[PDB]
């Protein structure tokens, strides 16, 4: 199963 | 009995072509379970292994809305990082990203990785304590930064010592048949005449899993490093790989040269030579 | 910086003449990610041919194998052909089955 992170969606940008 | 799961994403622009593509592949040590291709007609995460098969819609669908989101997250990445390197929008530029974890053959996490590439070169990586990064260069420290302050470390290491061995040893379970089963190689030594005092032996490995193996030749003994070909390792079509190494000799001499095999299938390595 | 593909042509079983059989053409060690690959018999462009998903190997490379089935015969002559950004021309490999 992947991973999902990031506060939203604009928290896993680069 | 050491196993492996990994994650690989590819986000590539295209300027004038659309949007940029996001395909991602997961696999358990070198057989691949699933994909996602932006690109696809109907884009959904799809199976490539038998044992996943089984997984329920729920599976599908959380992996499904996963790489939709992350479709758009790259491609807003993308646009960042031309951004970081004063780049023209005219070009075409990369980036891709691996990750996931390794399991000892106890089944315990030996460790995670979480790396990242932008037009093929090391652009940020998870350190080995999954909790702080290495930066290539001032660009990267600028996503450093921005994932530093919103504690992604924290988050990728909890999938990594959590979900990412949970689902890898329900995998490895539900596909124990194949996954968990070595196939040794098939070897043997072909000669091919090259000149009237020249020959070269090769030395074959056909039908292995996984790809993990040693070929080497040794002439009285020693290694022959320096004088190997070594070809890849390389996809059969049918979940094994092949391999081959060749050495050329001086005629009359082929005796004193033996191929050694080493694979996880194999009990016990195999020395062969040229049988006339 | 980009990578020019290393190819391999070969077939999944030992060729035996008049036996169905795969041909494949690896593909790897390339950077950028598009590539052309086709299969050729006797010079011709092979219609079917499917490839594997998209992935790539620790040093960020990407990999492809293409294949298709293919019954050798003794006269018939198999190829592949591979163009990528970092190649003038496209480059034909020849298969040759103690390969």
């Amino acid at each position: 199963l992947p991973a999902v992170v990031g506060l939203s969606p604009g928290e896993q940008e680069y | 009995g050491s196993h492996s799961m990994r994650y690989f994403y590819t986000a590539m622009s295209r300027p004038g072509r659309g949007e940029p593509r996001f395909i991602a592949v997961g696999y358990v040590d070198d057989t691949q379970f699933v994909r996602f291709d932006s690109d696809a007609a109907s884009p959904r995460t799809e199976p490539r292994a038998p044992w996943i098969e089984q997984e329920g819609p729920e599976y599908w669908d959380r992996n499904t809305q996963i790489f939709k989101t992350n479709t758009q997250t790259y491609r807003e990445s993308l646009r960042n990082l031309r951004g970081y390197y004063n780049q023209s929008e005219a070009g075409s530029h990369i980036i891709q990203r691996m990750y996931g974890c390794d399991l000892g053959p106890d089944g315990r996490l030996l460790r995670g990785h979480d790396q990242s590439a932008y037009d093929g070169k090391d652009y940020i990586a998870l350190n080995e304590d999954l909790s702080s990064w290495t930066a290539a260069d001032t660009a990267a420290q600028i996503t450093q930064r921005k994932w530093e302050a919103a504690r992604v470390a924290e988050q990728l290491r909890a999938y990594l010592e959590g979900l990412c061995v949970e689902w890898l040893r329900r995998y490895l379970e539900n596909g124990k048949e194949t996954l968990q089963r070595a196939d040794p190689p098939k070897t043997h030594v072909t000669h091919h005449p090259v000149s009237d005092h020249e020959a070269t032996l090769r030395c074959w490995a056909l039908g292995f899993y996984p790809a993990e193996i040693t070929l080497t030749w040794q002439r009285d003994g020693e290694d022959q490093t320096q004088d190997t070909e070594l070809v890849e390792t390389r996809p059969a079509g049918d979940r094994t790989f092949q391999k081959w190494a060749a050495v050329v000799v001086p005629s009359g001499e082929e005796q004193r040269y033996t191929c050694h095999v080493q694979h996880e299938g194999l009990p016990k390595p195999l020395t062969l030579r040229w049988e006339p | 910086i980009q990578r020019t593909p290393k190819i391999q042509v070969y077939s999944r079983h030992p060729a035996e003449n008049g036996k169905s059989n795969f041909l494949n053409c690896y593909v790897s060690g390339f950077h950028p990610s598009d590539i052309e690959v086709d299969l050729l018999k006797n010079g011709e462009r092979i219609e079917k041919v499917e490839h594997s998903d998209l992935s790539f190997s620790k040093d960020w490379s990407f990999y492809l194998l293409y294949y298709t089935e293919f019954t050798p015969t003794e006269k018939d002559e198999y190829a592949c052909r591979v163009n990528h950004v970092t190649l003038s021309q496209p480059k034909i490999v020849k298969w040759d089955r103690d390969m």
